[PDB]
RNA sequence: UAAGGUGAUAUGAACCGUUAUAACCGGCGAUUUCCGAAUGGGGAAACCCAGUGUGUUUCGACACACUAUCAUUAACUGAAUCCAUAGGUUAAUGAGGCGAACCGGGGGAACUGAAACAUCUAAGUACCCCGAGGAAAAGAAAUCAACCGAGAUUCCCCCAG
RNA sequence: AGGGUGACAGCCCCGUACACAAAAAUGCACAUGCUGUGAGCUCGAUGAGUAGGGCGGGACACGUGGUAUCCUGUCUGAAUA
RNA sequence: UUUUGUAUAAUGGGUCAGCGACUUAUAUUCUGUAGCAAGGUUAACCGAAUAGGGGAGCCGAAGGGAAACCGAGUCUUAACUGGGCGUUAAGUUGCAGGGUAUAGACCCGAAACCCGGUGAUCUAGCCAUGGGCAGGUUGAAGGUUGGGUAACACUAACUGGAGGACCGAACCGACUAAUGUUGAAAAAUUAGCGGAUGACUUGUGGCUGGGGGUGAAAGGCCAAUCAAACCGGGAGAUAGCU
RNA sequence: GUUUAUUAAAAACACAGCACUGUGCAAACACGAAAGUGGACGUAUACGGUGUGACGCCUGCCCGGUGCCGGAAGGUUAAUU
RNA sequence: UGAGCCUUGAUGGAAGUGUGGACGCCAGUCUGCAUGGCUUUAAUGUUUGAUGUUCUAACGUUGACCCGUAAUCCGGGUUGCGGACAGUGUCUGGUGGGUAGUUUGACUGGGGCGGUCU
RNA sequence: GCUUGACUGCGAGCGUGACGGCGCGAGCAGGUGCGAAAGCAGGUCAUAGUGAUCCGGUGGUUCUGAAUGGAAGGGCCAUC
């Protein structure tokens, strides 16, 4: 449902606010692209519906430190 | 993105180098493929001495035998009787094997490729300026004296 | 608790009690058809059909009981590929649905007012959706003050239209 | 207090003040057994894709205004007493 | 009632009985009135509850200047003048009333706008599966045989049986007239009329839902409703009008 | 043949035919926040859109304006830095 | 190929003849390749943009096959094709009656037209 | 001819407006000019030649400036 899956980023709702200050609900949504990550240690290819930046996380922490959680909260993958 | 290397890799290969390459080239090839691992403490603050575990240690502590040059000195007149003949000469050939094997006395046994013969040893009888240079590092000074029966 | 009782329109009829469970009142239970989350499957709600068991058996019938899905865990099984997973079966747990308001969260109008109308207003209201408790939410300063100091949050009165 | 009773009753009736009563079942307090939690003391440790920042929005009484502060869809991204 | 003006042939009322429209909360200012007086008065809250306590605070006795600031003065100005606003006006708190503000704000009334649902048992398209079309007529293509040709063309009889083909019941439809118009009927009856093997007609069930559907297109149909359905809500929308 | 069920059956809609134009298929296009679906289990002799409306003889001149198609060298120009 | 950064380059073992390059204030020279006794423009390096090629390894696949599975879905696997393109998110220029909210004055010998408005 | 009174601060008192506002104004203070002087000049013989507020721009000012010193901003005066 368009969710970062790793950071839980969802599509927020805002206003278009065109010139003359005209309000018009628009709503923003995450990047997401679903990657083909290689757990390596788990010796498998786990594809997750990640998202820009949310991917930078997989790098900063770990494709395992990430999956450390996720499965922690009982998620897919 | 830094990460340590683990193989050839064109513009970067030190089987343990740290180069800042795009995170795309990584987590897509250099990594998940077997070619490099992120530079994360453990991969360093726990694997950084493995590198300095030689040039720094296995280079000056390695006394396994490098002290050979120093060990060989206390001798009792290292001489080899190549046997004289015909107005005084040599029946044998004191080249290399003999100079290095000049330790088979007390059953001891030293190297051999540690010869110091800038040229093909000649035939005489006097002392040989043979400097049994063990390791390509430390030198030495062994003597050889041809005689007869 | 008691001399009267078998709810009402409802008399009557057959009866039950006057000393101790006659009636009736309160606690705890028993039974509690079928529909309905409805859960064995199906379905035009209250109906149609099945599998596996089971006892008395005229030993067939009878009927009754278990069998939904998902989640966690445990055991056993187990593909593409040694492995290993995926998948499969079982069991034990728990959820499911309903409900007045109050409460937290997701989403969010317009009429209207501006004596017209776009910014602005109505209003984060109405409304939809999710979740929770007896309350919720909030909460022990990376708060505020002003060189003096105060010391979490919450609610009321002021400050001040 | 109040209600009923053949018209308006303190003393007809039911109640009323007051004083009493629980096999059991339970709300809430305490107090305790069980399971689980785990107290205290010495020395340590001190919340990074985070704080900030650019773009777009939103919340702040505060309509970007000279506009601090809070939140984040997007791109970034530190010090570390 | 409305009007310059109504017996007015201008509005409203058949009649009666009951109901039916300037309210309420808070705030602000006046008037009356009571308390106290350069003072008046408490708010929440405590409570031995209409007490008593609580004076946080609000209003008033000082004003002028944009302000710093000064002060019965103060601004203006270089001006110590003049000029403006002030200075020997009693205020304050209740209680009742007049007015105003925020509220539905005297009462009743739109056409409408927005939000969530209910409707394809009528109708419009389509989907699946079944049914129907008395009778009478015309007679295409193709074929056989004779003629004909070098062979084909071509020809004529017969055979054959086509068609949004012809006449006409059922069935479908709806051009005309009359009657009906408080109808027999919220569109029909009667006499005529058009199609009638087809883009035909009909039964059962299904699918499209409202700014949306469907439409051989009239804005037509979407349950006697349609230039945006019905139901409930925002809602006592708004009504400088009656 | 179709049409304003309930004042309009028509010269109106439709029609076979004609023309232009878009679409190389995961088609154009349409329903849908998306998944997906229709187009079509079709594939340019196909499908969509538009206008004209059997058939006969025909369908002239204008590309200035607007639209569409091609060019895109040069002028102007967003965020971004 | 821009632009940088800066290392090696010109004006601010020995003569004597050739053959390029730089323009020549031109007739002068500068500077390169045998035999003979800091400021201009580069070259490699290195960075970083602009194109444009090739690659695979993200990503696409509504090609083929295998397993879940005696499923057209979906997921995993293999292979082929494509490939950093496409596509999506955020930002941004164009287009945009497809849709939405509205505006579009009053006077007036009825209104409108005409005229008027200080 | 010579000049800058088309000056600065104020203003008794009036006129005219529902109001916002508009107009006339002797005289006072400071500095000007013209004249020998009295004196005249605060734009044109007069009456049309015009746009309130807000939001801002510019110059000036020690008015204010959110802990304090500055500063941004605000006020005041001139002006677009
Ligand atoms: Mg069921
Ligand atoms: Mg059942
Ligand atoms: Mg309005
Ligand atoms: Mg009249
Ligand atoms: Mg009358
Ligand atoms: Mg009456
Ligand atoms: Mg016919
Ligand atoms: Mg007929
Ligand atoms: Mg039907
Ligand atoms: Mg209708
Ligand atoms: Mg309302
Ligand atoms: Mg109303
Ligand atoms: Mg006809
Ligand atoms: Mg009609
Ligand atoms: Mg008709
Ligand atoms: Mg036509
Ligand atoms: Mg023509
Ligand atoms: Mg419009
Ligand atoms: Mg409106
Ligand atoms: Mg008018
Ligand atoms: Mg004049």
């Amino acid at each position: 449902s368009r969710v970062c899956q790793v950071t839980g980023k969802r599509p927020v709702t805002g206003n278009n606010r065109s010139h003359a200050l005209n309000a018009t609900k628009r709503r923003f949504l995450p990047n997401l692209h679903s990657h083909r990550f290689w757990v390596e240690s788990e010796k498998r290819f786990v594809t997750l519906r990640v998202s820009a930046k949310g991917m930078r996380v997989i790098d900063k922490k770990g494709i395992d430190t990430v999956l450390a959680e996720l499965r922690a909260r009982g998620e897919k993958y | 993105m830094q990460v340590i290397l683990l193989d050839k890799v064109a513009n970067l290969g030190s089987l343990g180098d740290q180069v800042n390459v795009k995170a795309g080239y990584a987590r897509n090839f250099l990594v998940p493929q077997g070619k490099a691992v992120p530079a994360t403490k453990k991969n360093i603050e726990f694997f950084e001495a493995r590198r300095a575990e030689l040039e720094a240690k296995l280079a000056e502590v390695l006394a396994a035998a490098n002290a050979r040059a120093e060990k060989i000195n206390a001798l009792e007149t290292v001489t080899i009787a190549s046997k004289a003949g015909d107005e005084g000469k040599l029946f044998g050939s004191i080249g290399t094997r003999d100079i290095a094997d000049a330790v088979t006395a007390a059953g001891v046994e030293v190297a051999k490729s540690e010869v110091r013969l800038p040229n093909g040893v000649l035939r005489t009888t006097g002392e040989h300026e043979v400097s049994f240079q063990v390791h390509s590092e430390v030198f030495a000074k062994v003597i050889v004296n041809v005689v007869a029966e």
